[PDB]
């Protein structure tokens, strides 16, 4: 192994001197206490070293020692209940270790070694396997995780354990030339995981919140950004995300944020229940917590083993949404890095690579066809917080050009306690299109049409607004301000969606499509009374607008029945009113 | 008009004096990574 | 450990830095000792280490220092402060010291004042309401035990008279949260960092004459101290607040009283250092840092105590983008913004809603925790404010007397919640007073158009004037 | 082959190596690791004491102990040949679609000379891109450098490659009927996603456009180096093809946005001080060296036309991006978020889009006799429709005159029909056709800015074309 | 050093009624008046200078019109002190740097003024100290620091110039002097922007 | 070098009535004209090519598009001189630079331009010398100012923007040359902002 000796400490960065031979982006134990670090520049006989934890107390000459390999994680049966922090540890252990503080320099195994697991195999000697093959399968809580082949492994099978109880380290398949596959294998986490082809986004990821799932429709596949400023909703949507989604597994990495999000989740999520397994949703989840106060060189490879973690889960067969709460935390951390390294910065002190990064990132998401066959998704939905909510910084403008759904959040509609508070004006979608197919197949043939009026109301309601401005509601005619009071009612009882309402907190496509065809039946049968001359104030008192308001509060079982009460009530008040 | 005139020249020469500073940082620092690579050796 | 070493051989000195040689055994984060020529003693901290010289930033002022005679000495690897109960009635400058005259502290302990992150795990929710007798924070910014709720403030703004009336009239409800038993106070440590005289004199009568010295620690930092120690002030102030909760069951309250003061040292020594800047000239682990000291507080699995902050920090010129209130929001719970509108208005306190926030408010209110109409009745004040807002920006174009019925009743509405919900004075105001004061203004509106409301509190509370509650 | 072992540097992109006074400046370089990996760079300076080369890929697994570079080519070159028509590359010539590499004409240097001045000619003649707010409105001249301005949002992957399956040559209407006049479409990808990659294959391959185009497909998570490369590889194809085989080549570059992102990032990499608004200084003159190989050369058959897309960032024409497109290029067409809202498609707005060189390549022989007072008519009679929709929400519709009451129709239908064409190839006759059908709704002699010949020939038709007879 | 602080009760008189009435200042405050070029800051001060109830009077010209100084040295001998009823330049220190003087004196002068303010304090007088301009000390700052070649923080200014401007706005208030007497120090500073 | 410089007492006569008559220029004189899109400058510029009294033309494109310049290169061999009935070209001596050339060679074309009419100035013609786009001319220089890492000043521009623009310009003026007999050089320079 290569060794060496600290030569300078400064803060997060050590440069360590007698490191010939080591490579760029290795794992190293820096110091007596071993705390892991990763090369990040070869100079001459020096190596600069970024260390994952605190050098508080470090001295020069303490011993500088390289693994020789880069940053990796444990795929494998266990992670789909736990917590971890940035580079795979788990937290409960770490609390049992050392109480309600995280020391550093802790060595604990990212996979509980001593767990039995009931193995099932699925090959017989003889049968010749290739990288991400199901060599068996092991249930976990109701998911049958699939033991995969690692990806660069091949070769003829030799022996198989037969069924039976066995732990992560057992090698339940020994190839011929006796490489021995166990139940888990390790993956670098720069390293995005080998698939066999990409897939058209047909699918669409159903978050749960009608104006996303509505107006800015991400697909299965795709990939989202959320940019705001603080307080505008950000965290607030991702949890509503990792609550409701359709998605077979949930990762979510808190990357440089508050710990009390991630004790809320961890206390919230094991009584809410999975809405298609049924068990509790905790089961569904992988937790990886990197908080504000925790090192920042850590962020990074939160960032890397999140992503990681979510294309191993993609390739057994599973839908992964992959929840990043925060990417600017990301960059903030790069920066530190470059500050520390005395490189010439970018653009406001980011580091020239800072855009490839991230587009290396978003790009690992994709429906594809994995390497034994089936086929799997990841869903990146990336957190921005731009400085002051200036949308106009670097980390918010490169994710704009990579992302294929933008959800872009306001303060003013926050600070008018107006939520979710998407800026429908500064939100995009370019999955659209793609899923009206879908749509047509599963939520009804006009949906996409009804989507698109929806669209053009608020459109003329955006244009109006212009004139509202300038000379007042009331200066307006009939139509338009018949086009306005629509728009309000739609942004009132449409739009908005309250997280915490134990009804309003989830919504099902045909919920949504509902109220829709109501809102639009309502607008075109006020628009023909308008032409008879209907006052608009007259049309505005009609009880059925109640109704329309309340619609959003009424469940999911008893919708179909309030949908075409109120249908048969609009037209009714629309008859008899003229 | 003429109010949001001013304050669109006042904030185009406020961000032009940051992004003037900011240059004369990154000139300090180039200069600075040029000496300390050029006395070490 | 006990023997004494000094390192001679200074070699550059300038502003807060200091470079000595020939080091290589100081450790990183080392607290040292810089002795001069006429014996006088200073503090300094080791913030680079290599096998050529170690840098030093020093805590006082550099005068009187010279390369020939200065010499520098090892005092401990890690800088950790002694920390005892004895210390609840005493009063430290910015790095500990002792200034009451009192002997010195005798320590139970000796803690790294750099702390260390707490477990996620090992937290608990925070979830115990704090009656303030603020109505625009106990029923629209709820503050509950173990939050980070900053005061975002001006430069003439009241934030010093809002936390010394929050120190004197925080208390915990358990009869609406069902627990029903005496509660002991809040203990409180307050952080001072470049304090001017005038505030340190209005919070020392204060705090004297509500009789909470006796059970609280005060780190004071003047604003003529040196500008260096405000690093460490309040990572000791936290040391204590932190070992007070999580092992004597203290329910600590903690005051930073002027976070800008502390940004302003952290970009010197950035600077200083020549740190890659973010915005504004800050160092770009400005965030980090005020991470490591925000972090600190909230309340831990199995333990009785807990630690709730309440910063204070103002706004250059009122702007909410400025980098210290953008990454101290980015990283508290919410915040509590004051208006110079309402301030000028003659208003106290001045606080607005709209830009204020708590995000721990659905945690601590609702059934069985304070009363089932809290969350609603809030949303819909919001609402309403936002509508009055908006009309008077309308009215601000078209006049009032174009306005129809509607729009006026929103404008009385603002106005009446400005002049009645919000100026409250002196005055401790229980949840019960806010929350019937709150129904009384939103019984000025049409009672169809309490749309966030559900029927039921509409038909229970909704009717009451506010010449009811008050002649 | 000598190997230049002796790397005392490793950081970021760059990477030192010793004693290679042999490299010359600007080669692109073969990095080889301890596992037999081989990585791409370029040599960004050289020296008496090291060379600096910036890797293409990331520089995981190197070391300084068994990492070793070799010279693959002193000069950026490509090998280009008439069979890359139906190929795809990856952005540096490297084929992607399984088939085997071309067999070399000649290997060209992607840093291409600058056109004489004294070279050129005028644009006269036009491109029939079966867009009718395009041929109509702001005709495409062959050697034209016309832009398309989008947002965030808006669908220009979609309009690219529209008009790329769509863009013919009209030989017939010059009188020529010479169809042995070849036409070639170069399609250069920058800074794309997985997604778009997918669209574009799928769209040129559907229709069969394919066969006559070349594809030079840049993903997001490629090299920058690769990415600042792919124009240079578009624009060498193209000239080669024009200028030695007579082609009519028209050159679609997206996205410029991704580019002079590339750029700024390349240059910040190589420790060049920004200049304007933080991109580079010389962002004007390299964005000039892509624009500037697109034209018509006298005495040559061939042409380059180009038609650059970017995104402007915050829809702010001052961003430089945008501004200094609009110094090099010769107009515009502006697509409208409004217009892409309300359902239109393609979402291009006549009123802020602009061809300078229009004028040029309509008229009689080239395209009809009407064209140009036609486009002109359209323009102003679209314009006062718009503002008289502004002034009807305020003062109502039978406040306004009759022939206001016109106007507000003829903007509707215009949108509807005119603007709003789908996935539909319409020929110049078919756009001029829909034009004076949608110009028949005003009075006859409100059409000032045509003359009575033309009012006479072509005014009375109805709106059939596309409703009641598509 | 001073024995103790103490809380001021009792307003510094200016003579000015906006300032007398509207926005008063005790007797050992602190005031600013920043404003533009020609909005009066230096008639304000002179009008402090001539008609407050300071004991003793300390102004200091720092980096500011030569003139101003002239103005003050002809007419106070002639002006009457409206406390004692003796010529009003008895009462009077000024502390002159003139803008065309060496730029690094005026953060001399700055300290010469305070400290001179702050003795004749600790002998039981109230003084009243003008700051003609603060902003000139901040340029000489700037100047200063630009020749250390350290790094600027916000618009050229050396990081520590909000450090300077509290150290020497510290220095003012009412106390119990080391001597058991009671004394002042009112501190009016003009800014530039 | 020159032996005198003259008074602007005597007339550059363009033959178009607008700018002979309300908006004269002296011969020697210096005028600026905006460049809109459709405005005709182009015409504008051959008219005071062809009719104006200046014996000798200098046409100065300095960074203009591809296009652009072909039309003004394809267009000027076709201009008839009124004068002899023979080419306009001549007389006319034109530099012509497109954005893809050289930055140095876009920078120094206006020199390079003014130069030689100073040269024909030398021998007793009069010399009107048309810069196509100053503006053009300035991003170049610009770009030379970024490359060489100098302090941006406005908008990029180099500190010493104006001085090159007066210094280009004052080369300018009816003279005695050292001939003894009487030349002059009019610049007509367009900006595009
Ligand atoms: N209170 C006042 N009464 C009468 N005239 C006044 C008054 N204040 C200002 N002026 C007039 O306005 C002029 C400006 O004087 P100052 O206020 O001293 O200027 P300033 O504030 O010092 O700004 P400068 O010119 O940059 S030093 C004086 O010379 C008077 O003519
Ligand atoms: N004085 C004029 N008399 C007659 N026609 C003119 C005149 N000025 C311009 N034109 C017309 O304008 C066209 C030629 O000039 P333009 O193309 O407008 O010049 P230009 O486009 O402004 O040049 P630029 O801005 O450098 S691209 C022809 O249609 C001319 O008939
Ligand atoms: N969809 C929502 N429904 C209800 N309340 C919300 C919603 N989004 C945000 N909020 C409220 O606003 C606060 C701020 O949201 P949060 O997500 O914490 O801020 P950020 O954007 O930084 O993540 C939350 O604590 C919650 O009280
Ligand atoms: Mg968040
Ligand atoms: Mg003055």
């Amino acid at each position: 192994m290569i060794q060496g000796v600290i030569q300078k400490i400064a803060g997060p960065a050590v440069i360590a001197k007698g490191m010939l031979g080591a490579r760029m982006y290795d794992i190293c134990k820096v110091g007596e206490e071993g705390l892991v670090g990763e090369i990040i520049r070869l100079d001459g006989d020096t190596a600069f070293v970024q260390v994952y934890e605190d050098t508080s107390g470090l001295k020069v000459g303490e011993p500088v020692v390289s693994t020789g390999l880069p940053l990796a994680v444990e795929l494998g049966p266990g992670m789909l209940n736990g917590i971890y922090d940035g580079i795979q540890r788990p937290l409960e252990r770490i609390r049992e270790k050392t109480g309600i503080y995280i020391t550093r320099g802790v060595v604990v195994h990212a996979l509980d070694r001593e767990k039995k697991w009931a193995w099932t195999p699925m090959v017989k000697p003889g049968d010749e396997v290739r990288g991400g093959m199901v060599l068996g399968t092991v249930p976990e809580f109701g998911f049958t995780h699939k033991i995969l082949v690692p990806p660069d492994v091949r070769g003829r099978v030799k022996e198989v354990k037969p069924a039976g109880e066995y732990t992560v380290e057992e090698p339940v398949v020994v190839l011929e030339d006796g490489t021995e596959l166990k139940m888990y294998h390790t993956w670098p986490v720069r390293r995005a995981r080998p698939v066999q082809r990409k897939l058209d986004p047909n699918t669409p990821f159903l978050t749960g919140m009608r104006i996303l799932d509505v107006l800015f429709p991400v697909a299965m596949g795709g990939t989202a950004a959320i940019p705001g400023p603080f307080g505008a909703g950000k965290s607030v949507t991702q949890q509503s995300l990792a609550k409701w989604s359709n998605a077979d597994v949930v990762v979510y990495v808190g990357c440089g944020e508050r710990g009390n999000e991630m004790t809320d989740v961890l206390v919230e999520f094991p009584e809410l229940t999975d809405p298609k397994t049924g068990g509790p949703l905790m089961h569904r989840t992988v937790l990886i917590a990197n908080t504000s106060n925790m090192p920042v060189a850590a962020r990074e490879a939160s960032i890397y083993v999140g992503v990681t973690i979510a294309e191993y889960f993609r390739d057994q067969g599973f839908s992964v949404a992959l929840m990043a709460d925060s990417t600017s935390r990301w960059a903030e951390a790069l920066r530190e890095i470059s500050s520390r390294l005395e490189e010439m910065p970018a653009e406001e002190g980011y580091p020239p690579y800072l855009a490839a990064r991230l587009a290396a990132f978003y790009e690992r998401a994709g429906k594809v066809i994995t390497l034994g066959g089936e086929e799997g998704a990841v869903t990146i939905v990336g957190a921005v917080s731009p400085p002051g909510g200036d949308m106009s910084e670097p980390v918010t403008q490169s994710t704009l050009r990579i992302v294929g759904a933008f959800w872009r959040l306001d303060a003013s509609l926050a600070f008018r306690r107006h939520f979710p508070a998407i800026n429908w004006n500064g939100s995009y979608s370019l999955f659209t299109s793609a899923l009206d197919p879908w749509y047509r197949e599963n939520v009804a043939e006009d949906y996409p049409e009804l989507r698109d009026a929806i669209s053009e109301l608020l459109q003329r309601e955006a244009g109006l607004q212009e004139i509202v401005q300038l000379v007042g509601p009331d200066a307006l005619q009939d139509a338009e301000r018949l086009v306005i009071e629509v728009g309000r009612i739609i942004r009132e009882d449409f739009l908005q969606q309250n997280a915490y309402h134990e009804v309003d907190a989830y919504c099902s496509m045909k919920k949504a499509y509902g109220i829709m065809k109501m809102i639009l039946a309502f607008y075109k049968e006020a628009e023909a009374a308008i032409k008879r001359g209907v006052s608009i104030d007259e049309i505005l008192q009609l009880p059925v607008l109640e109704r329309i308001g309340r619609a959003r509060y009424v469940s999911e079982e008893e919708f179909p029945a309030y949908f075409e009460e109120a249908m048969k009530e609009i037209q009714g008040a629309f008859k008899a009113l003229a | 008009i003429p109010g949001i005139r001013a304050q669109i020249r006042f904030i185009q020469q406020v961000l032009e004096q940051r992004e003037r500073e900011d240059t004369f940082r990154l000139k300090r620092i180039k200069g600075k990574i040029e000496a300390r690579e050029a006395e070490e050796e | 450990d006990l023997l004494k070493k000094e390192y001679t051989g200074i070699t550059y000195i300038s502003g807060p830095l200091l470079f000595v040689e020939n080091a290589k055994d100081l450790a990183y984060g080392a607290i040292v000792d810089i002795k001069d020529g006429t014996g006088r003693v200073r503090g300094g901290q080791v913030i680079e280490v290599s096998e050529e010289y170690a840098v030093i930033q020093v805590f006082e002022e550099t005068t009187g220092l010279d390369l020939a005679t200065t010499s520098v000495s090892l005092v401990e690897d890690v800088a950790r402060l002694g920390v005892s109960k004895e210390m609840l009635g005493r009063r430290f400058n910015g790095i500990g010291k002792p200034i009451d005259g009192l002997p010195p502290i005798t320590p139970e302990k000796r803690l790294p004042i750099t702390g260390l992150p707490l477990n996620p795990v090992a937290r608990r929710k925070p979830e115990q309401f704090i009656q303030t007798g603020i109505s625009t924070i106990d029923v629209m910014n709820t503050l509950v035990r173990g939050q980070k709720l900053p005061i975002f403030s001006g430069s003439g703004l009241p934030a010093n008279e809002i936390a010394a009336q929050i120190a004197r009239q925080a208390t915990v409800r358990p009869d609406l949260s069902g627990e029903g038993e005496k509660e002991e106070p809040f203990a409180v440590v307050f952080a001072a960092m470049g304090i001017t005289q005038r505030e340190l004199s209005y919070f020392i009568q204060e705090f004297e004459r509500t009789g909470a010295l006796s059970r609280s620690v005060l780190f004071l930092n003047k604003a003529d101290d040196p500008t260096i120690e405000r690093i460490l002030t309040p990572r000791m102030a936290l040391t204590v607040a932190e070992y007070l909760a999580f092992e004597h069951d203290y329910h600590v309250l903690v005051i930073l009283t002027d976070m800008t003061n502390y940004c302003e040292a952290l970009r010197e020594i950035g600077a200083a250092r020549e740190e890659i800047p973010g915005r504004r000239g800050y160092p770009g682990y400005m965030y980090t840092d005020l991470a490591t000291i925000y972090e600190r507080a909230g309340v831990v699995e199995g333990k009785k105590g807990s630690v709730t902050q309440i910063p204070i920090l103002s706004m250059p010129d009122d702007d909410r983008t400025h980098p210290i209130p953008d990454l101290t929001g980015y990283i508290t719970e919410g915040q509590i913004q004051l208006s110079r509108e309402l301030h000028r208005k003659g208003i106290y306190p001045p606080i607005d809603p709209l830009p204020s926030l708590s995000r721990l408010m659905n945690n601590g209110v609702g059934k069985g925790k304070t009363r089932e109409d809290h969350k609603q009745v809030s949303d819909q004040l919001y609402s309403a404010y936002a509508n009055g807002v908006d009309i008077r920006k309308l009215v601000a174009i078209i006049g009032e007397d174009a306005l129809t019925e509607n729009d006026r009743r929103y404008l009385q509405f603002a106005d009446a919640f400005e002049r009645f919900f919000i100026n409250q004075g002196q005055q401790n105001r229980s949840i019960e007073e806010s929350l019937q004061i709150a129904w009384a203004l939103l019984s000025m509106l049409p009672q169809g158009e309490l749309k966030r409301i559900s029927k039921d509190h509409i038909g229970k509370y909704y009717g009451q004037k506010l010449e009811e509650i008050w002649g």
